[PDB]
């Protein structure tokens, strides 16, 4: 299905690219998107797929568009095909006054000060889950670590007890995974009805957990409503879930095939923070965009009001004009440049929590399972979309090579 | 190179900042919670507001158009030496710069 070409799009800017099914996907989703950056491809192309839309292919244009509040919206017109990924827990009709107040409140919950204080417990959580898999010699990293880890981290933030683990895991599973006979609204409402009694409870006698901070927040000089509070908690739980899960799987897939990169981090663990930033560049996975709010000539291309323009966050770091040899993973890379968490006023508010989860994951995994690889005869399949991902990551190792810590 | 962050209560935070790192990134990476840096450093949020010491104001590169229009949104008092510290990139010429951190960014 290919949409008609708008009258203002010249033929030479038309490029064959389906963001949900790119042609070279078997080489890896990042590589599949990099066909947009081959030598003969314009910096700004139009694709007939998915209703027709622009794609900026270079970091320079991607950064400028996200900064240019005059002609580019702040909200994304690209609706994810899945119902769960399309829901905005904080409505899109909000004004900049309310947008700032919600960013402020989310910053009280997952900002850098909070991540520092909780790092020791995030460390204990990673160790507990990895040590639980260490003697098995096998695991589906996606299902057995990548998915439980950030869910459990939300429970630490939100002060939730451990006996709620299977229920909250099951509920987030109904929302994120389209498989299963339950609509997203029913799963989302089921999530809400788990939060409402704890929200109403901690509104009277609060504490300093995430739910208490949100329940006691103020919006427009008055207490935050119960509806606003449950939406905030739902956003904080399921907002980051897919990208964290998939990025960890991208990173661990690469380390499973890269013994020399593992040994580099085992011998010199002080380089794990730098290595995490290089993995964030190389395995960037978000590809969203904006919509034109007025006609604008952008880098010599006529854009019209209402045109959808994809501004893939993942392409900025893969751009050879930004990072030489962009497919090379160099933990000593001098000037790591990317927009993996986005760019501009809506940059990921979970960026600090996300970086800490990656650094602790690599630290605690390589200490206990320093050597591992893909299960033989396994076919790792990538998926492409607004959030690209890994279907499954079967890993195997020899338990005698592991070290309990 | 060395940067000193003076909090609102007079507390001093003397910090060694690498060449090429913004004053926001250094603060955020080193427990200086009084600097938020919500937008990640692209002059898009005004949550990295700091007051530059008058000794170093004429040495640091001046503010561009985006920083000034963004500085209008600071929640603390906007002073003529107010800067967005994510636009202040550390160079050895700025060794010893002192910045006063407002009582609020949000
Ligand atoms: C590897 C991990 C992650 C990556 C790559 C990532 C990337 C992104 C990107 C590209 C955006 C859009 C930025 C923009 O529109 O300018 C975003 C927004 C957002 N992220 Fe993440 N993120 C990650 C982890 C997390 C985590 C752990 C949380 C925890 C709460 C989170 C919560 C959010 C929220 C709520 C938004 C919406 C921000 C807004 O609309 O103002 N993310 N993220
Ligand atoms: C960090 C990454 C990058 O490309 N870059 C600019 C390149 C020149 C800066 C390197 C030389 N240098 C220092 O090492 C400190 C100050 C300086 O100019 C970065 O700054
Ligand atoms: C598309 C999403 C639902 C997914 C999680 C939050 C969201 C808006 C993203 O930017 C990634
Ligand atoms: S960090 Fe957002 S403006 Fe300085
Ligand atoms: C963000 N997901
Ligand atoms: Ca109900």
């Amino acid at each position: 299905n290919l949409a008609p070409l708008p009258p203002h799009v010249p033929e030479h800017l038309v490029f064959d690219f389906d963001m949900y099914n790119p042609s070279n996907l078997s080489a890896g989703v990042q590589e599949a998107w990099a066909v947009l950056q081959e030598s003969n491809v314009p910096d700004l192309v139009w694709t007939r797929s998915n209703g027709g839309h622009w794609i900026a292919t270079r970091g320079q244009l991607i950064r400028e568009a996200y900064e240019d509040y005059r002609h580019f919206s702040s909200e994304s017109p690209f609706i994810p095909r899945e119902a769960g990924e399309a829901y905005d827990f904080i409505p899109t009709s909000m004004d900049p006054p309310e947008q700032r107040q919600f960013r402020a409140l989310a910053n009280q919950v997952v900002g850098m000060p909070v991540v520092d204080k909780l790092e020791n417990r995030i460390q204990e959580l990673a160790s507990s889950l990895i040590e639980s898999l260490r003697p098995q010699g096998q695991c589906n990293f996606t299902e057995d670590y990548a998915e439980p880890f950030p869910i459990r981290i939300f429970m630490l933030l939100a002060g939730l007890p451990e006996e709620d683990i299977p229920h909250l895991k099951y509920l987030t599973d109904q929302m994120t995974r389209p498989d299963g006979s339950m609509t997203f609204a029913e799963a989302k409402e089921a999530l809400y009805d788990y939060l409402i009694p704890i929200i109403e409870q901690r509104r009277q006698k609060p504490g300093t957990d995430a739910i208490s901070i949100v329940a006691n927040g103020q919006v427009n000089g008055r207490p935050i409503t119960s509806d606003e509070a449950k939406r905030m908690c739902g956003l904080l739980l399921v907002g980051g879930l897919d990208t964290v899960v998939n990025f960890l799987s991208f990173s661990m897939e690469f380390l499973a095939k890269s013994p020399e990169h593992r040994q580099e981090l085992i011998e010199r663990p002080e380089r794990i923070p730098a290595a995490s930033e290089e993995l964030l560049r190389r395995f960037s996975l978000v590809a969203d965009g904006r919509i034109l709010t007025s006609d604008y000539e952008f880098h010599g291309v006529q854009l019209k009001k209402g045109d959808q323009i994809l501004l893939p966050q993942m392409l900025s770091g893969l751009d050879e004009r930004e990072n030489a040899a962009p497919m090379h993973v160099d933990f000593s890379r001098q000037c790591v440049s990317h927009t993996t968490f986005g760019h501009g006023s809506h940059l990921c508010l979970g960026q600090h929590l996300a970086r800490r989860e990656i650094i602790v994951t690599l630290k605690e995994w390589l200490t206990r399972i320093p050597d591992f690889s893909i299960a033989p005869g396994a076919q790792i399949q990538h998926k492409s979309g607004i959030v690209s991902g890994v279907q499954a990551l079967p890993l195997v190792w020899d338990p005698a090579t592991t070290k309990a810590v | 190179s060395k940067v000193v962050y003076v909090s609102h209560d007079g507390t001093r935070r003397e910090l060694d900042v690498a060449c090429g790192v913004s004053l926001m990134q250094a603060a955020v990476s080193n427990g200086i919670y009084d600097i938020v840096g919500d937008c990640g450093g692209s002059a898009s949020c005004a949550t990295c507001h700091v007051y530059v010491n008058e000794a170093f104001t004429d040495k640091v590169p001046a503010a561009n158009e985006r920083e000034i229009g963004m500085l209008e949104s600071v929640t603390a008092e906007l002073k003529p030496n107010s800067r967005l510290c994510c636009q202040i990139i550390m160079t050895p010429e700025l060794d010893g710069i002192v910045v006063d951190v407002p009582d609020r960014q949000w």
